[PDB]
RNA sequence: ACCUCGAUGUCGACUCAUCUCAUCCUCGAGCUGAAGCAGGUUCGAAGGGUUCGGCUGUUCGCCGAUUAAAGAGAUACGUGAGUUGGGUUCAAACCGUCGUGAGACAGGUUGGUCCCUAUCUAUUGUGCCCGUAGGAAGAUUGAAGAGUGUUGCUUCUAGUACGAGAGGACCGAAGCGAGGACACCUCUUAUGCUCCAGUUGUAGCGCCAGCUGCACCGCUGGGUAGUAACGUGUCUAUUAGAUAAACGCUGAAAGCAUCUAAGUGUGAAACUAUCUCAAAGAUUAAUCUUCCCAUUUCGCAAGAAAGUAAGAGCCGUCAAAGACGAUGACGUUGAUAGGUUACAGGUGUAAGCAUAGUGAUAUGUUGAGCUGAGUAAUACUAAUUGCUCGAGGACU
RNA sequence: AGCGAAAUUCCUAGUCGGGUAAAUUCCGUCCCGCUUGAAUGGUGUAACCAUCUCUUGACUGUCUCGGCUAUAGACUCGGUG
RNA sequence: CAAGGAACUCUGCAAAUUAACCCCGUAAGUUAGCGAGAAGGGGUGCUUAUGUAAAAGUAAGCCGCAGUGAAGAACGAGGGG
């Protein structure tokens, strides 16, 4: 569908209070106007995309090939390039801000990395139950749970694929979805949006259009303190 | 590009913050109006009660205040800079802590601070 | 297993910091292990600028670290580090200490590392 | 958070001193009851002048909780000491008075009767 | 747990096939000459212009 | 009595579950001795869910309170190189009973050692080498896949349909939840062993004051960053296609009738997609963009001697990362780490002095002093002036 | 005689009462005690028990339900093996 | 380790509460010896003065969330075999 995107960088967390008499939590994205460097069209690629560049470094911390081709482009030198699917309808070199994209107070999803927590445990990662501590014990406590299917020539006898055991966890891509935006901070460049956002301060940050509720838009207003100069 | 992450949430949180927003230390007593809305007009409701705590730096200071009703004795945690909610500094006491946890254990004559706070 | 030896604990680093940090401000240089070396440069440089006022506070201040050696006692020391050692570093901002990589120990494979005062 | 096998206060007349939760009412597996919420409880400390036994099995409402709850606003609200009331099914309450502070998320939940006759909301 | 079947002399060097060493990189003191290992101090306590050790 | 007595550990419980449908709930439909509500039976349907306790070692079972429901089985009556050992079944002891006796009882009771560092394969993660036919740096399509799919209450529709009455809807809309899942630390909490403060004993700094070592971090009250839930944000929708049961419209074989044979429909949490994640070692090795190679001689050409660049690696500083590799940032043309400066947050008025008191102590200087990781500047220190690998793309 | 569903009762989770929201265990009682019983002793009994069994107050991570911190391991490097 | 406090389990196994000294008070039963440290409570720091051979204690004042401020000190009640 008519998908737009935008990218940018998460720099914390804080609250607004609202009108209607609510505390949302919110996360400040900082977001750089992203220059479109590419567009693919559907009927010569066989599908249709949009690829930004944003994130901009000067020429020296770049690459000869990403330089050459950003030259050849007649390009602003950035260190980060990535496309949305199924954004259409902007001009190559056209500078793009979430002002001209997203309103007030619509409905977008937000995509990002998540936080990197290295080799984790059963319990940690499947939500698992632990086993019991008193009544005598052994030595595995934290343990994964029997991994048996069946003993015997006539089961199984093997693990089976997708097992739920130890291994990686974190630093994976994760996507939370109908999140709404609060405000826009044209002078700072700073876009407000509600909930918490996935990823370390100061990571990557994918904004696009909710595919659950694409034109839906729920009005939000900031509440006007009423206290004045001490008397 | 450099990003100064601090500040930027400040400017966040001084885009709603308030102008007066009197000061209190741990052991103090405060009347705090909040302005309840039911379907019409608000019913301005006191609270009056003891500070026990004030914590935070912005938008996130909150403050907790204690008060006795019938002998049953509730804690109640406030933001600060919260529309519809009013503070009022009615007297100051002395305490040596910031987290004055034993109001919570004691009670009765013992449960009396002392004014005068430097 | 119990019966295990006590360990690298808090207690114990401090003393090692608190060891080295008087040896390398009575000898000047330490010869120690990189991952130690890199530990007590904080140490050192937190000292030296502390004691740059020469005030009595800022001898109680640094008497909760210094420890005896053999070429100074814990009194001579101090007057070692307020008038010889930290008057040399009057404007200088911060760095007063470089740790270099030695080769590695005949018997560990560790990479040394020599502390020394950079003048 | 009021489980299961909690034993808490009665803030009303009924004679019962102590009162244990049998059932968090609502779902199933339903792990906690906050303000407002309705419980089946044992009678288990009573008086000879009062309208309950001992041993009986009823229904109540909780009306505090030491661990408290957080509202929109971001209000806490936090007692010291968890208390029910002994309801009817039509939700009115048992007892003619209630003693003590009650919250006012039961005035979300119907419950109108209770805040009429408790002594102050919070 | 121990191995039922007995590893042949196959599968044990498969195994070490990764345990090869590799050469540490070195360079020229600039100003005696002798090879030392990168980024480190000399056999005469001499690192780019800075005399840190006495002489061996 | 076919395998196993040169050993296949046997009940129950815990953890993890998977599969089948003869379906407990949710979903669709036919009949009803179906007015409505609530039922009974049959057909289709396995996507998800399917509670906590008292007694007993118990499975089972009875009982209590809930729920939409508390399904039937299989997997060595799943699961002890995963846990436990309550039960059975060692040696000890007693009761009832049998025996003349030593002893015996699917009779009862008290007590009573559960080992193994994982080689192969299976599985969860993470790497090196090589291939993808010039090399390298980027951005993609998506063959084959994985993950989630639960449901309740209240209000309105509407006291309308139906019904003497009592009672009480189908369809549809809104709000609030329980369980489960993903992420985060603004708020509330837990932790926070080189943080702050109070404080006891003892030994030291020659003594007072002030600190240090030890006593669970000595103890106690708070607590930065980080890690988490008990916390707060989101999801647990919707739609399209092809259908099962079922219902069809038009229609003959069989002038009627008839859902079917041709043609044309409707139709479920099942199926294929829509949602999230990963994915060209997909050797069937894909596509696009950019950059660098395009020498002198000898002869032998995907030949030699030298000779030509993009890039990568070794080494160093590191943490948005992390067992180790790897990932990501930087390496003097630099803010990567430490130090310094300023600030935030935390702790709670520092030492010294002066006054008051006989003294413990209080008051003023003083919202003072201190501070691990936090925020941002500053080359002062450490990231040296180094080494290695690496290209002309056969022909059709 | 005394005691009795008992360290004894097969039927049997015997009947009834008490304890619990709910009690195959526990306490009292009833007695067709299949097969109790008087020095292989019978019935009571104050004190005592690293004895067995049941109810209960305080108490707590036993548990709802898992989470954080510090060491020694595990993990990486060098030596023996 | 927040809220709950045996809901865990064959069983409160294990862990947790109490703990030293001084001052009050202490039941049923009994072989009159016991039960009994029963149960249940209170005080503890520092300074001044009074007390003594030394104390203990007594009176006033001061500080802290907490005063055998850390270490070492009994969990209890009831019924039965
Ligand atoms: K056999
Ligand atoms: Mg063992
Ligand atoms: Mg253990
Ligand atoms: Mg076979
Ligand atoms: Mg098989
Ligand atoms: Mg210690
Ligand atoms: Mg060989
Ligand atoms: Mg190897
Ligand atoms: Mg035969
Ligand atoms: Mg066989
Ligand atoms: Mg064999
Ligand atoms: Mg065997
Ligand atoms: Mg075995
Ligand atoms: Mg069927
Ligand atoms: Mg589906
Ligand atoms: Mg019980
Ligand atoms: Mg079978
Ligand atoms: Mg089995
Ligand atoms: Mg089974
Ligand atoms: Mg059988
Ligand atoms: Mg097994
Ligand atoms: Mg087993
Ligand atoms: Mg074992
Ligand atoms: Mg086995
Ligand atoms: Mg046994
Ligand atoms: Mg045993
Ligand atoms: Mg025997
Ligand atoms: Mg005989
Ligand atoms: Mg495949
Ligand atoms: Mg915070
Ligand atoms: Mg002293
Ligand atoms: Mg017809
Ligand atoms: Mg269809
Ligand atoms: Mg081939
Ligand atoms: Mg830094
Ligand atoms: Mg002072
Ligand atoms: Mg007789
Ligand atoms: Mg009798
Ligand atoms: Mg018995
Ligand atoms: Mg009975
Ligand atoms: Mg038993
Ligand atoms: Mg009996
Ligand atoms: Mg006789
Ligand atoms: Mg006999
Ligand atoms: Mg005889
Ligand atoms: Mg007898
Ligand atoms: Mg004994
Ligand atoms: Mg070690
Ligand atoms: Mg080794
Ligand atoms: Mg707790
Ligand atoms: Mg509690
Ligand atoms: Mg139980
Ligand atoms: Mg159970
Ligand atoms: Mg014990
Ligand atoms: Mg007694
Ligand atoms: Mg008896
Ligand atoms: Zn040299």
């Amino acid at each position: 569908m008519e998908i737009r995107g935008i990218f940018g960088v998460k720099v914390g967390m804080s609250q607004v209070f609202t009108t209607n008499n609510e505390r949302l939590p919110i996360t400040v994205i900082y977001c750089e106007p992203n220059q479109v460097a590419g567009v693919k069209t559907e009927a010569k690629d066989k599908y249709s995309a949009t690829l930004l560049s944003f994130d901009t470094v000067e020429n020296k911390k770049l690459n000869k090939p990403q330089q050459g081709f950003f030259e050849k482009n007649n390009l602003k030198p950035t260190k980060h390039l990535q496309e949305i699917r199924n954004m259409t309808g902007f001009e190559m070199g056209q500078q793009i801000t979430p002002q001209n994209l997203f309103q007030v107070g619509e409905y977008v999803d937000v995509s990002a990395i998540s936080k990197g927590r290295g080799f984790t445990g059963a319990i940690k990662r499947w939500n698992f139950k632990i086993g019991p501590l008193g009544h005598g014990a052994g030595y595995p406590h934290r343990f994964q749970g029997s991994v048996q299917a069946g003993r015997g020539g006539a089961s199984a006898q093997r693990v089976f694929k997708g097992k739920k055991m130890s291994g990686h966890y974190g630093h994976e891509k994760v996507t939370v979805q109908n999140l709404r935006i609060v405000g826009f901070d044209e002078a700072n460049m700073l876009v407000l949006v509600s909930g918490a956002i996935a990823g370390p301060e100061g990571g990557v940050v994918l904004i696009r259009t909710a595919k659950k509720k694409p034109g839906v838009v729920k009005p939000i207003e900031l509440a006007v303190q009423t206290e004045k100069a001490p008397e | 590009k450099k990003i100064n992450k601090q500040a930027l949430i400040d400017l966040v949180e001084q885009k709603q913050l308030k102008a007066y927003v009197p000061e209190f230390s741990a052991g103090d007593e405060v009347n705090v109006a909040i302005k309840l809305k039911e379907k019409e007009k608000v019913r301005i409701q006191n609270f009056t009660g003891t500070v026990l705590r004030r914590r935070g730096k912005g938008i996130s200071e909150t403050f907790i205040v204690r008060k006795t009703t019938d002998g049953i004795p509730i804690e109640k945690n406030f933001q600060i800079h919260n529309p519809n909610i009013s503070i009022e500094l009615k007297r100051r006491g002395k305490v040596r802590r910031a987290y004055i946890s034993y109001m919570r254990e004691r009670s009765g004559k013992a449960a009396k601070i002392k004014e005068r706070k430097q | 297993s119990y019966i295990n030896k006590p360990g690298k604990t808090s207690a114990w680093r401090v003393m090692t910091v608190r060891q080295q940090v008087s040896a390398v401000l009575a000898y000047g240089k330490i010869e120690t292990t990189l991952k130690k070396a890199k530990n007590t440069q904080k140490r050192l440089d937190k000292l030296i600028t502390l004691a740059k006022v020469d005030n009595f506070n800022n001898r109680r201040q640094v008497k909760k670290w210094l420890l005896n050696t053999n070429l100074f006692d814990v009194d001579q020391l101090m007057d070692h580090l307020f008038s010889k050692v930290a008057p040399k570093y009057e404007k200088t901002p911060g760095g007063y200490s470089r740790v270099l990589k030695l080769g590695p120990r005949r018997g560990d494979a560790t990479e040394m590392a020599i502390l020394q005062l950079t003048d | 958070m009021v489980s299961f096998m909690t034993r808490l206060n009665v803030a009303d007349n009924t004679g019962a001193k102590q009162v244990g939760i049998i059932k968090v009412l609502g779902s199933t597996r339903k792990r906690y009851a906050f303000l407002g919420d309705v419980v089946v409880v044992s009678v288990k400390d009573a008086i000879p002048s009062g309208m309950v036994k001992k041993g009986q099995v009823l229904r109540a409402v909780i009306v505090r909780t030491k661990k408290g709850q957080q509202r929109k606003d971001g209000t806490h609200l936090k007692f010291d000491d968890n208390a029910c009331v002994l309801i009817k099914e039509d939700k009115s309450p048992r007892g003619t008075r209630i003693f003590g502070p009650v919250a006012r998320e039961l005035r979300e939940r119907g419950y109108n009767k209770i805040l009429s006759l408790a002594v102050e909301v919070v | 747990a121990v191995q039922q079947r007995r590893s042949s002399k196959h599968r044990r060097d498969k195994r070490r096939s990764h345990d090869a060493l590799t050469a540490q990189a070195l360079s020229v003191c600039q100003k005696c000459g002798k090879k030392k290992l990168f980024h480190r101090v000399c056999s005469c306590g001499m690192y780019g212009d800075l005399r840190v050790k006495k002489a061996y």
